[PDB]
């Protein structure tokens, strides 16, 4: 197993608010037995440190849901350990490729599994971007059909009080 | 078989003769409405000097 570089000078100032899910790249057998009537979902993120602070939102059968986080810094610059907070511990975390105008890549990580996902900053991707990320699939040794692709539309965020989890 | 709704595969016994996965749904609607309203007026004088 092997760790990929994070975006050289990333900034949370400047990489910051919505990125709507395109798709995840993973092996995980809950996206080949349960993943059918999928969720539409988004990244939504602030600056606080080196260290992001995130949201996602997501619909959960019809209602609307927010998961708040905390992505705390492993003391290198864009990658961070999701603060492990409950008994499936820790997740490495890294941003591997963007451009702050248009796309983001991210790399997640546990018990020696490597999974990645692609985001855009509004409705449409380039399938040039949707190519590297293929790429960064094919660098998680993944193959496209362990990339899941999720809801093109219906996207929410500004849950209720009682539809976000505090998880921090 | 795989349901085309509920998107997923099933196993089946050899209980049932068959186990179809067609779609259907009817729909029948009735609305009836009513509405009346009613105004009147009667006046009378009588007088004498």
């Amino acid at each position: 197993i092997s760790t990929i570089q994070p975006k050289a000078n990333f900034d949370a100032q400047q990489f910051a608010g919505t990125w709507l899910l395109v798709a995840v790249g993973s092996a995980c057998r809950f996206l080949q037995e349960q993943g059918h009537r999928a969720e539409a979902t988004t990244l939504h993120v602030a600056p606080q440190g080196t260290a992001m602070a995130v949201s996602t939102f997501r619909k959960l059968d019809g209602i609307c849901w927010q998961v708040r986080q905390l992505y705390g810094d492993t003391g290198v610059l864009g990658r961070f350990l999701l603060q492990a907070r409950d008994a499936r511990g820790a997740v490495h975390v890294v941003v591997a490729e963007t451009d702050y105008q248009s796309f983001a890549v991210l790399y997640l990580e546990r018990a020696g599994q490597l999974s990645v996902k692609l985001y855009a900053r509004s409705l449409p991707v380039s399938d040039s971007v949707l190519s590297g990320f293929e790429q960064r699939v094919q660098e998680a040794h993944l193959t496209e059909d362990q990339i899941f692709y999720f809801p093109k539309y219906g996207f929410c965020e500004a849950a209720d009080q009682f539809h976000v989890l505090d998880e921090v | 078989v795989f349901s085309g709704d509920g998107k997923d595969f099933y196993r089946l016994s050899g209980n049932v003769l068959s186990y179809t996965f067609q779609v259907k749904i009817n729909n029948d609607f009735n609305y009836e409405f009513y509405n009346s309203t009613w105004s009147y007026v009667k006046h009378t004088s009588t007088e004498h000097t």
